[PDB]
């Protein structure tokens, strides 16, 4: 389990899939998630920032404290459920699979 | 098909749709064809010769009937090619009423109501009566008798006579006493009336002439209705009839109208009956429906037939809609029955028939009809088999030309009636002239309206388009009564007609004499002869009358010196010019004097042109008028007299609690009814004897302005005629041009003069009719509340109570207010009624409107206007005020030094718009921030706006705050409350109570009487005050003050009035920019495109999604599917503002590229599957679309169908085709103040 503390990523397009981490305190500013497999990653405190979420499917994935700022979920399947204790801000929710 | 297999005229005599036949008649009558049409009814190809004995000849009677037209002839019918003819209108005819499905519901209703067989001497038997049936001779020798509803016969002597005749009995009057027979239809579809209409050119300003023909399907409907009402044995006696007064010289002579006349035209002449009489009616049969139903119960035995007596009692209980409990008691039920009474009353009409068919016909039984007109309906090409004479596709379509006779020409012949234009006639004299009996004023009688109005009542514990769809969905089919077996009568069936009452002949030749000159004489004096000598201008009627070949005119001195002076072939195109030019400048002139109230246009010429009041000149006309109001138009005054109204009684029932309280709200019903009902007799009194004498005005002025320019072109013609034949031929003229030049500036001032006299009329109404009524009306609501104050306290307290005196004292207090939405259809006076209130109620405290580069006060009491430097204007429309949060955003109003008292505000009233942006930051919340200022040192109002809600603040000097609070929610899917243009007005009555109304909706009431003074501020403030936002921002515009508390009804049509398309904020929409798209049937979706080309569609996906955050918004996306931009077709507006009406194309962005939005409407299926083509399309495909409703139209101008939606299988498709919604649409402009990220 990779434990992952005090991340500022910028400008980031994801494509591959990324498995089994926990973030924490994290910064994610113009980040870019397209067409990705969420599998058993954690989010915890984790600030968002204009991120944008493309066909992305996950499993046992749980956002928790984040705060989601300006972002777009558009075709994806992070369901409200997914989100424990969260604060969006400005964001919006497109259709999904 | 209601008719099937049509018969010809020389098919065989089967016996069962064709044979010979035995009429009922008095003597002998001999074997006559008819053909079998459906079940129930006949028609007879032969004159009505053989019914009444008395018209053995067709020769025209030396005594020409009263009748406005007439005509006469003795060879029609003779011929078996015009049997032919008639047989195929008539099919066609009914044919036609079937199709409507109104006319549809009154064919069953005829099919179904089979006469009752009460014709027993014993009470306890059904016998068939023998009147009502028809002897069918078999080619074998033998008859069988055969009962029947309908019998179709040519016309009487006079041709044109369509009437309904019945037989009657010896001493059952069977037409008025539920029990009803067969009934003769005296008609022929092969002439029609030729009416004129005057009240078109709303719809068609380009419209020539009149002189319509009437559509014979609504003739059949009147006489089909008729028939009706005579089968369910409803006729109204026809003694009873709406007597005239005949004494004066301006009354006409004389004519019979009965009131069943009355109820089968329905609409506006239904209203000529008070509900005094039309309660007794509908008693009346109630009680002889009650009595049917005892004897029905009463009889147990039959005679003369082979079915079951309880087959014919099922068929009679289904025709008269009884009810039986099981038991073989028979008894009818009070809504059933009214229902029922409805039903053949009031939904079947004239009225009704003719909006559904969508063709002319004059709107009163006033309008006499002035010509006869032969017509052909055999042939498809000249009457179509569904919507009569407008044909579809074709220039006859529009405007309702097919009825218009000098366009149609060739399918209406006119002929000519063998009544004299002059024939019955009454003298004039001062010099003495005739006048035609039918051209003048209707004065009704006061015998024929009663009131019970002073009748007393006491109140017990229990006291108390679309409707047409309604009944019809309600309404039962598939039962119609078999044909019967019975057993055959005599080989001639005596019989007499209903005896019709007698009428004695009008007298003709009257002399009056007059010590002044009436309107007959001025339209008499602009009428010549068109001899060969010259024919000359005058303004004297003296000699006009006198000599033959001087003619009168009101027109002014240097127009008939111009036209009386001869002039050489080089000046004439100037001369006509100059004479057409100087006709439309009197023609359009008006006066600008606007201080009398609601009377708006003061048209002068009236005066001189039909001396109106005794005065010859303009000036003196308007300043009569001004003094006097509305009364000097009217002939005669009509008296209006409210007696003194009824007290009211209440019952008590010792020691009660909730049936007492049951008796005040039944007392406070009944004062509105009451109140209802005196208003629908003074509205009635009103139409009886105000808007006739108008409409004859109206009338006498078309035809003097067509006077006029029947004279003008007759002098011009007269020197056009002089010249030689070079002049004639170098110089080119032609009539048609002038003709339709000088029917244009008669319509362009025949639209003022129209408008002139509704507002006459709606004046008269509200300032002579209403107080009479009003004062002792509100006399009974202090009467009533003194005997509800009485029981309120009556020195005891064992009772059930300062709510019951506050609702007394406010309902009682004020008045309820009047209008004639509920009383009159006619839509041009609803029209003037209502925005004469609403326009006149402008005028108030501070009409802040910006105009003219500047923002003023219209109501001229506003001191200054103070303009901040950091307020913002919209460009496309300068009356909008964007307000910042900024010092110098401020805008100060200097307030009249003369309208500032310190205990003001007793009554009045606020109203404005507000937009307001969306709330984003989470310190809005509970942040109250005052808008609107008008507080002084602790004392005023203010208005503030805060997280969501409007607050209203009043404030007096003590401290006593009073806040009404308006509140919406942010996280709902679709919201009529943000980013929206929102109207507000606040309502305050110092006396009761403070009301809050948004948009003109009820939501809130407080108390204000605990509010003691309320000083009056200095000025007016508009600033943002204490809003800790540093961004937010306000839109207002459109405010105003009234100095009075106002009422629902002026604040509604107020919303209306302040109220060119908008989009999804209520601002106007615009050419060239994008917008996205939103049903409101379906609101949850969004539009989305496939594969565009001709193949491709649009189609509805979804969800729209939803974008939101945390507490402060939740809300569905907006910016889904691709953006629409709208551009100019071919409207000529240099602006970008769209307006209704406007024929412009639609275009789509995909992916950034711009696409046609077209389809092929040869398509099967009445569905238009739409489609995204590319700009370089071809023009055949439909893409012109009119404007919230939007149409698309072929190329040739056939409208392809409303833009909107089908669910073609499981997708959504879009569809253009001729359902309750799916037309509504909405355009996203897309709005900074909503603040969705697009991408
Ligand atoms: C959520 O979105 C809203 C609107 O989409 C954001 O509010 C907006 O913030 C911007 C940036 O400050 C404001 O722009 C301003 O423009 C003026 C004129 O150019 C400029 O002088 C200012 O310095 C400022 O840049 C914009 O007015 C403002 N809109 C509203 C309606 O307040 C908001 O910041 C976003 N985030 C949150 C948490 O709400
Ligand atoms: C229980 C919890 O984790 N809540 C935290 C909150 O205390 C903190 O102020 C905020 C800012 O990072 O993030 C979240
Ligand atoms: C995602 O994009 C990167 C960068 O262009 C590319 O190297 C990679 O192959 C893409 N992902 C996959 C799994 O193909």
């Amino acid at each position: 389990m990779k434990v992952f503390f005090g991340e500022h990523v910028y400008g980031a397009t994801i494509n591959f899939t990324m498995e089994n981490q926990i973030h924490q305190h994290g910064k994610l500013v113009n980040d870019k998630f397209t067409r990705m497999y969420f599998k058993h990653v954690l989010f915890e405190d984790t600030f968002f920032d204009e991120c944008y979420f493309e066909d992305v499917t996950s499993t046992d994935t749980y956002f928790k404290n984040c705060t989601i700022e300006s972002t777009i979920f558009y075709n994806t399947d992070l369901y409200e459920h997914k989100f424990i204790n969260c604060r969006f801000i400005n964001s919006t929710f497109l259709e999904q699979k | 098909p209601f008719v099937n297999k049509q018969f010809n005229y020389k098919d065989p005599v089967n016996g069962v749709d064709i044979a010979y036949i035995k009429i009922p008649n008095a003597g002998q009558m001999q074997p006559v064809k008819a053909f079998k049409i459906h079940n129930k009814i006949w028609v007879i190809p032969e004159r009505d010769t053989f019914t009444n004995p008395e018209e053995g000849d067709l020769n025209p009677p030396p005594e020409a009937k009263q009748v406005p037209v007439s005509y006469y002839d003795s060879t029609y019918l003779s011929t078996d090619n015009e049997k032919d003819n008639y047989l195929k209108g008539v099919t066609k005819l009914f044919e036609r009423i079937y199709s409507t499905d109104l006319g549809r519901m009154l064919l069953t209703s005829i099919v179904r109501g089979i006469p009752f067989w009460g014709g027993s001497t014993i009470d306890t038997e059904l016998k068939v009566i023998d009147t009502n049936c028809i002897n069918v001779i078999q080619p074998d020798g033998s008859y069988r008798s055969e009962e029947l509803n309908l019998v179709i016969i040519g016309p009487s002597a006079d041709i044109i006579q369509f009437e309904c005749k019945s037989f009657g009995h010896e001493v059952l009057n069977l037409t008025r006493n539920g029990y009803g027979s067969t009934q003769y239809i005296r008609f022929s579809p092969d002439f029609t009336f030729g009416f004129e209409e005057s009240l078109e050119v709303d719809t068609n300003p380009l419209l020539g002439a009149g002189k319509f023909a009437t559509d014979p399907a609504v003739t059949l409907a009147h006489q089909l209705i008729h028939a009706g009402h005579r089968l369910y044995g409803i006729a109204i006696n026809p003694n009873r009839v709406f007597k005239v007064n005949t004494n004066a010289y301006y009354e006409m002579s004389g004519l019979e109208v009965s009131f069943e006349e009355l109820r089968t035209f329905g609409g506006h002449d239904a209203k000529f009956i008070d509900s005094l009489q039309e309660n007794e009616f509908r008693l009346y049969y109630y009680n002889k429906f009650k009595d049917i139903a005892s004897t029905l119960n009463k009889a147990k035995s039959i005679v003369g037939t082979t079915a079951s007596l309880q087959y014919m009692k099922n068929v009679f209980k289904e025709k008269y809609l009884l009810s039986e409990d099981t038991s073989g008691k028979f008894s009818v039920d009070k809504l059933k029955f009214d229902k029922l009474y409805k039903m053949l009353t009031e939904i079947y009409t004239e009225d009704n028939f003719v909006k559904f068919f969508k063709v002319l016909n004059a709107k009163t039984f006033l309008n006499f009809d002035k010509a006869v007109f032969k017509i052909n309906i055999v042939p498809k090409v000249n009457y179509t088999i569904y919507d009569g004479f407008n044909l579809r596709n074709t220039n006859l379509a529009a405007n309702f030309n097919g009825q218009n006779t000098e366009i149609n020409n060739m399918n209406f012949t006119k002929l000519k009636n063998f009544t004299g234009l002059f024939e019955f006639y009454k003298l004039l004299c001062v010099l003495c002239i005739k006048v035609n009996n039918w051209d003048l004023f209707f004065s009704p009688s006061e015998d024929n309206f009663t009131n019970d109005l002073n009748k007393g009542e006491e109140i017990t514990s229990d006291t108390n388009l679309d409707l047409i769809q309604q009944y019809y969905l309600t309404f039962n089919f598939d039962n119609e009564p078999e044909n019967i077996s019975i057993e055959n009568l005599s080989s001639d069936i005596i019989g007499q007609l209903e005896l019709m009452p007698n009428i004695e002949r009008f007298p003709n030749g009257k002399k009056y004499e007059l010590d002044k000159y009436t309107m007959f004489h001025y339209l008499r004096a602009q009428e010549f002869e068109h001899g060969k000598s010259r024919i000359a201008l005058t303004n004297s009627v003296n000699e006009a009358l006198l000599n033959p070949s001087r003619v009168y005119t009101f027109f002014s001195s240097d127009y008939v010196k111009k036209v009386n002076k001869a002039t050489e072939a080089a000046m004439f195109l100037g001369w006509v010019e100059q004479l057409v030019y100087d006709f439309t400048d009197e023609t359009s002139e008006v006066s600008t004097t606007d201080k009398i109230a609601d009377i708006t246009i003061i048209i002068p010429y009236i005066g001189p042109a039909l001396n109106i009041g005794n005065m010859l000149y303009k000036d003196d006309f308007v300043g009569a008028l001004i003094f006097s109001g509305a009364v000097i138009l009217l002939e005669f005054i009509p008296e209006i007299a409210i007696p003194v109204l009824g007290t009211f009684a209440l019952v008590s029932y010792i020691a009660n609690k909730v049936l007492t309280v049951q008796t005040i709200d039944n007392a406070l019903s009944k004062r509105n009814e009451k109140w209802d009902e005196v208003y629908k007799y003074i509205v009635t009194n009103w139409l009886a004897k105000v808007n006739t004498q108008i409409d004859l005005i109206r009338k006498k002025m078309k035809e003097a302005l067509e006077n006029q320019a029947e004279a003008t072109k007759a002098i011009i013609n007269y020197q056009y005629n002089q010249y030689t034949e070079e002049e004639k031929n170098n110089i080119n003229f032609n009539i048609d041009d002038l003709s339709s030049k000088l029917n244009e500036s008669i319509n362009k001032a025949m639209i003022n003069i129209n408008k002139f006299l509704n507002q006459c009329s709606v004046s008269y109404l509200m300032n002579s009719m209403i107080p009479y009524g009003v004062k002792r009306l509100e006399d009974f609501d202090a009467s009533l509340k003194d005997a509800l104050l009485k029981y309120i306290y009556d020195n005891r307290g064992t009772l059930i109570v300062d709510r019951l005196k506050d609702k007394v004292n406010n309902t009682l207090s004020t008045d309820i207010p009047f209008q004639l939405s509920k009383y009159v259809d006619n839509q041009r006076l609803l029209s003037t009624f209502t925005e004469y209130i609403k326009n006149i109620i402008n005028t108030s405290i501070l009409n802040l409107r910006y105009e003219s580069n500047h923002l003023i006060d219209l109501s001229r009491y506003a001191s200054k206007i103070n303009i901040g430097s950091k307020v913002n204007f919209d460009p496309i429309d300068k009356n909008q005020i964007q307000l910042f949060n900024l010092e110098s955003s401020k805008i100060e109003v200097i307030l009249k030094n003369a309208i500032v008292y310190n205990s003001m505000y007793e009554n009045f009233s606020t109203s404005f718009w507000i937009r307001i942006p969306k709330y984003f930051n989470s310190i809005s919340l509970n942040n109250e921030y005052t808008i609107i200022n008008c507080m002084e040192n602790n004392s005023g109002w203010k208005v503030s706006l805060n997280y969501g809600e409007i607050i209203w603040t009043l404030q007096d000097t003590q401290e006593i705050k009073q806040r009404v609070v308006f509140k919406y929610s942010q996280m709902i899917n679709i919201s009529d409350y943000i980013n929206r243009w929102i109207f507000v007005t606040i309502t305050n009555n110092r006396l009761n109570n403070s009301k809050i109304y948004i948009n003109g909706r009820l939501i809130d009431q407080k108390p204000i009487s605990n509010l003691g003074n309320i000083h009056a501020s200095n000025n007016i403030m508009f600033k943002l005050d204490g809003c800790r936002d540093t961004h937010r921002y306000i839109w207002i515009k459109y405010f105003n003050l009234f100095d009075k508390e106002l009422n629902e009804k002026e604040i509604k049509d107020l919303y209306d009035n302040q109220s060119i398309l908008k989009d999804f904020w209520g601002d106007y929409l615009q050419y060239d920019k994008p917008y996205y798209m939103l049903n409101l049937y379906d609101p949850n979706k969004y539009v989305d495109v496939n594969n565009v080309g001709i193949r491709g569609y649009m189609y509805l996906k979804g969800p729209r999604g939803s974008v939101m955050t945390t507490n402060i918004y939740l809300n569905s996306s907006l910016y889904r599917g691709a953006k629409f931009i709208i551009k100019k077709y071919a409207s000529g507006n240099k602006d970008n503002i769209v307006r209704n009406n406007d024929r412009v194309y639609i275009n789509v962005v995909v992916k950034n590229k711009e696409y046609r939005l077209a389809t092929n409407a040869s398509q099967a299926g009445v569905e238009k599957i739409l489609s995204a083509l590319e700009i370089p399309d071809v023009g055949n495909l439909s893409q012109v679309v009119v404007m919230c409703k939007m149409n698309l139209q072929d190329n040739n101008g056939n409208d392809i169908g409303f833009i909107g939606f089908h669910q073609f299988n499981n997708i959504a498709k879009l569809v253009a085709s001729n359902r309750t919604l799916g037309c509504s649409w909405e355009f996203i402009p897309v709005d900074d103040g909503w603040g969705e990220r697009p991408l």
